[PDB]
RNA sequence: GCCUGGCGGCCGUAGCGCGGUGGUCCCACCUGACCCCAUGCCGAACUCAGAAGUGAAACGCCGUAGCGCCGAUGGUAGUGUGGGGUCUCCCCAUGCGAGAGUAGGGAACUGCCAGGC
RNA sequence: UCCUCCUAAAGAGUAACGGAGGAGCACGAAGGUUGGCUAAUCCUGGUCGGACAUCAGGAGGUUAGUGCAAUGGCAUAAGCC
């Protein structure tokens, strides 16, 4: 693990060159990343969430749980906490080995890009990076592809604002252009 | 908000305690220090005082916070409420849950005499 | 139509009203909710599962300002 | 539009008129009509009373209505028995005491405010007094 | 400025008022300053024929009270729903 | 109602017994419960079916 | 007497919103969770092990009195009780008298206990 | 027949084929409890793609919920686990 101890050096620690506060504690922090994968099809019956949980647990260091729905979807019989997808949310140390797998080893999927942009707004500073799928990781053998199954990734943070927040988008290594 | 949180962990029981009134035993944990006090029937009067604030036990230990010291404290209260005279008190788990040092303390104070 | 029916009674009943009681018990009122108008605080006991006071007690009622999450109650007389 | 809506009764008590008003002067305006009588004042009223004033201001600035109706008139059908529950709806009316403002008026001069609210000195169960903001 | 002649109330009420407007005068009151109110009665018409030209809300009032001066500002006025000559009035020390 | 009544006997070996309206439209599998025995004054399970 | 803490009384006229000040001793955040315990996954939480940093967030105290809240006095609304009217509210005599606004108040207090002074 | 508000007079019952609406069955669970937990709605942003539609962040608050219409307690939750 080497992403995370860079996030500890050489990120917002010498911020106060460049924004103002009252202290050196208020300097921006990630708080989790949530994710999301979405049942699709099978949402009538969805007893493989289980067995989908356990494929992204192939990537994410976490122990599977399934999502609880919110207030319904569609008219597919989606009742009150009715299991619906998968998050398996990150906090600490395990948001940064997920960072070190994706599009490191996980690849032979990817689309056509060279750089996200840095300008980007929520009015918090929360990046987003676009990747729909779980884009695979290489094994000695596989006989692993047949639909791969989606991903979708927005980080969540303690900045105030979106010029606040791209200082703290340095705590990666994805491409990232100003 | 864990000041919001605790007392939505502790109404419900003092709502209970409050039926049963009589000489009463208090604690105050925070993470550095550990306290507790025995109240009168009245409202009135404090009857027994114990901490790893007293400068007596503080200079004892390794760190002020820690769970040996809740212990210390509650064999110190059950000594000072035997001299004293006190019994048959009503004890309040004041917001923290039946394990951890508001435990080590009572648990420890009710062994040495003082039920509870 | 026309409108129809409306129906009888509607039974509510208020007995927490000046020096009540002084006897054996008590009283609040059958308001199909109570927790802190006519309600008991500190000491005081008298209600369950069913939202009517009715304190086991010689004391009269007594009237008072505000308790416990600034709601009114009723208190007990000594004499 | 001078109707009230959102709510959850369409029915109301056919009332007395004892309400003493705190709508007694021009709110926002500088030039407006006073009631100065009693009664009854129906959407019908307040229609011929803007195809009046608008004649004077055919073309000038906007209009203020500071009256608003609560109530519907309700009536009985004819071909039937004492009963059978309250009537149906024919129009919607509010209550007025000599005190309440009626009307205002702003973005034109003081002398063309008087021609149009002399011309409301008609058509009305009232007979309607002219006022403005003045100094004082 | 705006001088009048202030007298002294010992009666109160709706009866005592509806007495008084019915007269030359009207019900007022003098406070603040660090100093009781004062209830007195005003001349019905000629304070509100000098109130109506508004530089009595601008200027600080020769008024005499009780047969002696003070100086006054005029605080407030209430006004009845459709009878012009005022309700009450208000004044503070000044 | 349709969804019928279930008549369960104790496993205290006595002839009094325990009813409920238990539907299976949509959770059917058996009602096999514990009560207080008012004839021993335990707490059984009254199991089986008429 | 004051600084902080706990509690009993008191429970928001202690709420809303914007600052100052300080952590010495308090306190919270904060630090560790390879070894007790714990997480529908998550050291967030619970619990254990703590003093490297912050004084920001929060906290205590205080400041800003615009709002919520208290509130004179006068007046009005309403009416106990008598009497009257071209009239369904309106007048007289006598008792009572809001609510909202104005002056003035208001940004919790205080005893017991240990500790900072 | 049962059941609810307004009208209905600051003690209390209360008329009208007055203003207006429901029940006639369910639930081993939503029951017992120790502990733990805390919305709606509006807004910003969405994906391989939408007849419907993801989880966050911003605003907000006894506005969600309680087996069922209707109202009111409600986090000590009596809401769910």
């Amino acid at each position: 693990a080497k992403l995370h101890d860079y996030y500890k050096d050489e990120v917002v620690k010498k911020l106060m060159t460049e924004f103002n506060y009252n202290s050196v504690m208020q300097v921006p922090r990630v708080e989790k990343i949530t994710l999301n994968m979405g049942v699709g099809e099978a949402i009538a019956d969805k007893k493989l969430l289980d067995n989908a949980a356990a494929d992204l647990a192939a990537i994410s260091g976490q122990k599977p749980l399934i999502t609880k729905a919110r207030k319904s979807v569609a008219g597919f019989k989606i009742r009150q906490g009715y299991p619906i997808g998968c998050k398996v949310t990150l906090r600490g140390e395990r948001m940064w080995e997920f960072f070190e797998r994706l599009i490191t080893i996980a690849v032979p999927r990817i689309r056509d890009f060279r750089g996200l942009s840095a300008k980007s707004f929520d009015g918090r500073g929360n990046y987003s990076m676009g990747v729909r799928e779980q884009i695979i990781f290489p094994e000695i053998d596989y006989d692993k592809v047949d639909r791969v199954r989606g991903l979708d990734i927005t980080i969540t943070t303690t900045a105030k604002s979106d010029e606040e927040g791209r200082a703290l988008l340095a705590a990666f290594d994805f491409p990232f252009r100003k | 908000d864990k000041k919001s949180a605790r007392i939505r962990r502790a109404t419900r029981a003092r709502r209970k305690l409050q039926e049963l009134g009589a000489t009463r035993l208090v604690v105050h944990r925070t993470p550095r220090h550990i306290y507790a006090q025995v109240i009168a029937p009245n409202g009135s009067e404090v009857l027994v005082a114990a901490s790893t604030v007293e400068k007596a036990i503080a200079e004892q230990l390794k760190y002020t916070g820690n769970k040996d010291a809740a212990a210390a404290v509650g064999k110190a209260v059950a000594e000072r409420a035997l001299e004293k005279g006190i019994k048959d008190v009503s004890f309040d788990r004041s917001g923290f849950q039946y394990h951890g040092r508001v435990q080590a303390l009572a648990d420890a104070a009710r062994e040495a005499g003082l039920q509870f | 139509g026309g409108s129809t029916r409306n129906g009888r009674d509607s039974e509510a009943k208020r007995l927490g009203v000046k020096r009540f009681g002084g006897e054996s018990v008590l009283a609040g009122s059958i308001i199909v909710r109570q927790r802190g108008t006519k309600f008991h605080a500190g000491a005081n006991v008298g209600c369950g599962r069913d939202h009517t006071l009715f304190a086991k007690a010689d004391g009269k009622v007594k009237f008072e300002v505000k308790g416990p999450k600034n709601r009114k109650f009723i208190s007990i007389e000594a004499e | 539009m001078l109707q009230p809506k959102r709510t959850k009764f369409r029915k109301m008590h056919k009332g007395r008129n004892r309400g003493l008003a705190q709508g007694t002067d021009v709110s926002f305006g500088s030039f407006g009509l006073k009631a100065v009588g009693r009664g009854r004042l129906t959407a019908r009223q307040i229609e011929a009373a803007r195809r009046a004033m608008t004649r004077a201001v055919k073309r000038q600035g906007k209009i203020w209505i500071r009256v608003f109706p609560d109530k519907p008139i309700t009536e009985k059908p004819l071909a039937v028995r004492m009963g059978k529950g309250k009537g149906n709806v024919e129009y919607w009316v509010a209550l007025i005491q000599p005190g309440k403002v009626l009307y205002e008026m702003d973005g034109v001069p003081e002398e063309l405010a008087r021609e149009a609210f002399k011309l409301a000195a008609a058509k009305l169960p009232i007979k309607t007094t002219f006022v403005t903001k003045t100094v004082m | 400025m705006f001088t009048i002649n202030a007298e002294v109330r010992k009666e109160q009420g709706k009866g005592a008022s509806r007495r008084l407007r019915a007269a030359n005068k009207f019900p007022a009151i003098i406070y603040g300053g660090k100093e009781a109110p004062l209830a007195i009665e005003l001349d019905h018409d000629k304070v509100m024929n000098m109130q109506a030209k508004a530089e009595f809300y601008s200027e600080v009032l020769t008024i005499v009270v009780d047969g002696k001066e003070i100086k006054v500002k005029a605080q407030d006025v209430q006004r009845h729903p459709y009878k012009p000559k005022l309700q009450h009035i208000d004044f503070v020390r000044a | 109602g349709i969804r019928e009544k279930i008549k369960l006997v104790s496993s205290a070996g006595t002839g009094h017994f325990y009813t409920t309206t238990k539907n299976k439209r949509t959770k059917p599998e058996k009602l096999e419960l514990k009560k207080f025995d008012p004839v021993v004054r335990q707490h059984v399970i009254y199991k089986e079916a008429k």
